[PDB]
């Protein structure tokens, strides 16, 4: 690993260096700091830490703060190494209930 | 042609009747409009999108001049989005 890599030859450094994000479950105000890189790092944490069984998938991850759904695995990774992520195991209560 | 973007764009799926959005990004345009239009059922030619913020029409054409997380709501060739009034 010594080998210089802050920019030049693949396998940059800046490839999602795990993001630190907070799961929490509804029914539940307990966040889990869960440091996860793809997507796929994270949901499997979440699903260890929040125990969202395969059958309540597909799981929704929205934002507490917004309530963006984050199905995708190319904008939650730009957030700071901290961000509430609401799991929805398609029963957990939604982060917006109509609360325009 | 396969122009290098210097950073993956950022833009939030939002529809009319869903109460909710998606939030979702990509080095392409493009890609990007595949996956809406995969998560709302929504083709590019039979469907295209509106900015939330005035009701612009956006499409493959139009949404890379957004800037990054575009209010990208959906509009099928039917209705269209009045746009953020504040009457």
């Amino acid at each position: 690993m010594e080998l210089s890599r802050g920019a030049s030859a693949p396998d940059p450094d800046d490839v999602r260096p795990l993001k630190p994000c907070l799961l929490r479950r509804n029914h539940s105000r307990d966040q889990h700091g869960v440091a996860a890189s793809s997507l796929e790092e994270l949901r499997s944490k979440a699903c260890e830490l929040l125990a969202i069984d395969k059958s309540l998938t597909p799981i929704t991850l929205v934002l507490a703060e917004d309530g963006t759904i984050v199905d995708d695995d190319d904008y939650f990774l730009c957030l700071p190494s901290n961000t509430k992520f609401v799991a929805l195991a398609c029963n957990e209560k939604w982060t917006y209930n109509d609360s325009d | 042609m396969c122009a290098v973007l210097r950073q993956p764009k950022c833009v939030k799926l939002r529809a009319l009747h869903s109460a909710c959005k998606f939030g979702v990004a990509a080095r392409s345009c493009q890609e990007l409009l595949r996956k809406g239009c995969v998560r709302f059922q929504l083709p590019m030619p039979g469907s295209r999108l509106c900015l939330y913020e005035d009701g612009t029409e956006v499409t493959d054409d139009c949404f890379p001049g957004l800037p990054n997380d575009a209010e990208l709501l959906l509009l099928t060739a039917g209705e269209t989005w009045h746009g953020y009034v504040s009457d």
